[PDB]
């Protein structure tokens, strides 16, 4: 499904990521757009095996499990396919986890390039949450 | 399904550096996020802090600055080390998955400058005088020992039932500890009770008959 | 950091009722808040994870609800292998920090402690020391007031106390109280009491011995 901003927001919210380790609701959700333009079924195969999904394009070389990526380590023990559903909870779960590493939120290129250090408070600007 | 188990020393002295080993099977150790939790005698639990997949840790600054945390380049076990510590790190140390589902079983370690003693064992008969109950409880007192653990029976463990024996408080910077048990009033001393004590750090073992 | 309250620390429970047990933050945390339950010599093992996501191999009876300040474990028809420490973690931010933890224990009929009091053994009074031991078992509840006197005066220092977790089988609590004092002193006075002032009663246990009298 293809969520709408505020609606995403609101979503993000119920499921805690905002002030999730230091990091402003707005950023998950500039960070979405970005990634996947709110796409929870939004797929991306790169140059190697692996192949980003989900609203927040997690790669299967790393992070799920999609059968057919070389050297694949699956770090948030969850199927690729789980990644896409409507349900955006094992996205978070695992998002999550990808950001409690050091480097938190860089780990998202599309964030780096196009939210970080901006005014991401925009992003949930009109939303009443 | 993974496994983790934590080991190294019980026993660590006041300033010197604390070390434990945290061995894991069923999942590469490079491949995840991995923790260290302790538990306070007063049953307080404490996140000590984890590493994570660049190799980055997260520290707790209540250890300021006392902790380091790695994992090993080829055995997949990774390791707790911490300075300078005090009787204030007596606890037990948890080594757990980020995600908190799997756990080792824990280990203790005690932080404490004071050396090997065996416990004296003191018989405890009833004050003099009549038989005032239908009942009659003796008691074994266990004084002056360390480190930790010691075990007691009584009658060599024929004697279970009407037993109970109190966890170990530090006395005078040593351990006590007592025994409690209850038996009919007019089987004792007529089938005798005997405490047994045993100390595996000095390697002794003593029975006191009551 | 976060500091997690969980109010009370202590919980009774008969078996086949259900419980509430709660968890506040000090500032607010969203979901991020994780249910564990201890065993003694045990490790902790995970309930519930993310306020109220389930756990795999997790009776159902155990739920979780609640977010961002106020949270709230529920144990729906506890069981007696319920009992034990419950602990909420956060992992919200950094340090992630646990709340002081809610012990879960058998409710059962109140019980009066058997007192039993024991003078120095003449083994440890030949080396200069002196313990007056106290057993106070098998009671219910586990608060209990006991006081030592020497002479009629009251005596703090130099006692030290132990009690037992609650008993598997009739659910009580026993403990061990001992005045420890050098052979020196032990011998300049006479009476020595142990006394003890429970819930089953306004009238305390009292026991009591002179030196060599009987």
């Amino acid at each position: 499904k293809v969520f709408g901003r505020c609606e995403l927001a609101a979503a993000m919210k119920r499921h805690g990521l905002d002030n999730y380790r230091g990091y402003s609701l707005g950023n998950w959700v500039c960070a979405a757009k970005f990634e996947s333009n709110f796409n929870t079924q939004a797929t991306n195969r790169n140059t190697d095996g692996s192949t980003d999904y989900g609203i927040l394009q997690i790669n299967s070389r790393w992070w799920c499990n999609d059968g057919r990526t070389p050297g694949s380590r699956n770090l948030c023990n969850i199927p690729c396919s789980a990644l896409l559903s409507s349900d955006i909870t094992a996205s978070v779960n695992c998002a999550k986890k990808i950001v409690s590493d050091g480097n938190g939120m860089n780990a998202w290129v599309a964030w780096r390039n196009r939210c970080k250090g901006t005014d991401v408070q925009a992003w949930i600007r009109g939303c009443r949450l | 399904e993974v496994q983790l188990q934590e080991s190294g020393p019980s026993l660590v002295k006041p300033s010197q550096t604390l070390s434990l080993t945290c061995s894991v099977t069923g999942d590469s150790i490079t491949s995840d996020y991995w923790s260290w939790i302790r538990k306070f005698p007063g049953n307080k639990l404490e996140y000590m802090g984890y590493i994570s997949y660049s190799g980055s840790t997260y520290y707790h600054p209540s250890l300021k600055s006392r902790i380091s945390i790695t994992r090993d380049t080829s055995k997949n076990q990774y390791y707790l080390q911490l300075n300078s510590v005090t009787t204030e790190d007596t606890a037990t140390y948890y080594c757990a998955r980020w995600e908190m589902d799997y756990w080792g079983q824990g280990t203790s370690v005690t932080v404490s400058s004071a050396k090997t003693t065996a416990p004296s064992v003191y018989p405890l008969a009833p004050v003099c005088g009549d038989t005032t109950g239908s009942s009659v409880t003796l008691g074994c007192l266990v004084k002056g020992y360390f480190p930790e653990p010691v075990t007691l029976t009584w009658n060599s463990g024929s004697l279970s039932s009407g037993v109970h024996t109190f966890p170990a408080v530090l006395q005078s910077d040593l351990y006590t500890l007592s025994s409690s048990v209850t038996v009919t009033s007019s089987t004792w001393p007529s089938q005798s009770i005997t405490c047994n004590v045993a100390h595996p750090a000095s390697s002794t073992k003593v029975d006191k008959k009551i | 950091d976060i500091v997690l309250t969980q109010s009370p620390a202590t919980l009774s429970v008969t078996p086949g009722d259900s419980v509430s047990l709660s968890c506040r933050a000090s500032q607010s945390i969203s979901n991020n808040l994780h249910w564990y339950q201890q065993k003694s010599h045990e490790s902790p093992r995970l309930l519930i994870k993310y306020a109220s996501q389930s756990i795999s191999g997790i009776p159902s009876r155990f739920s979780g609800s609640g977010s961002g300040t106020d949270f709230t474990l529920s144990i729906n028809s506890v069981e007696t292998e319920d009992f034990g420490m419950y602990f909420c973690q956060q992992s919200n931010s950094w340090p992630y920090t646990f709340g002081g933890g809610t012990k879960l224990e058998i409710k059962r009929a109140d019980a009066a402690p058997t007192v039993s009091i024991f003078p120095p053994s003449s083994e440890q009074l030949t080396s200069g020391g002196a313990s007056v031991v106290c057993f106070l078992n098998n009671f219910y509840p586990k608060d209990i007031n006991v006081k030592w006197k020497i002479d009629g005066s009251e005596r703090q220092n130099g006692v030290l106390n132990s009690w037992t977790d609650q008993d598997s089988k009739d659910s009580t609590y026993s403990m061990s109280s001992t005045l420890t004092l050098t052979k020196d002193e032990y011998e300049r006075h006479n009476s020595y009491t142990c006394e003890a002032t429970h819930k089953t009663s306004t009238s305390p246990i009292v026991k009591s011995f002179n030196r060599n009298e009987c």
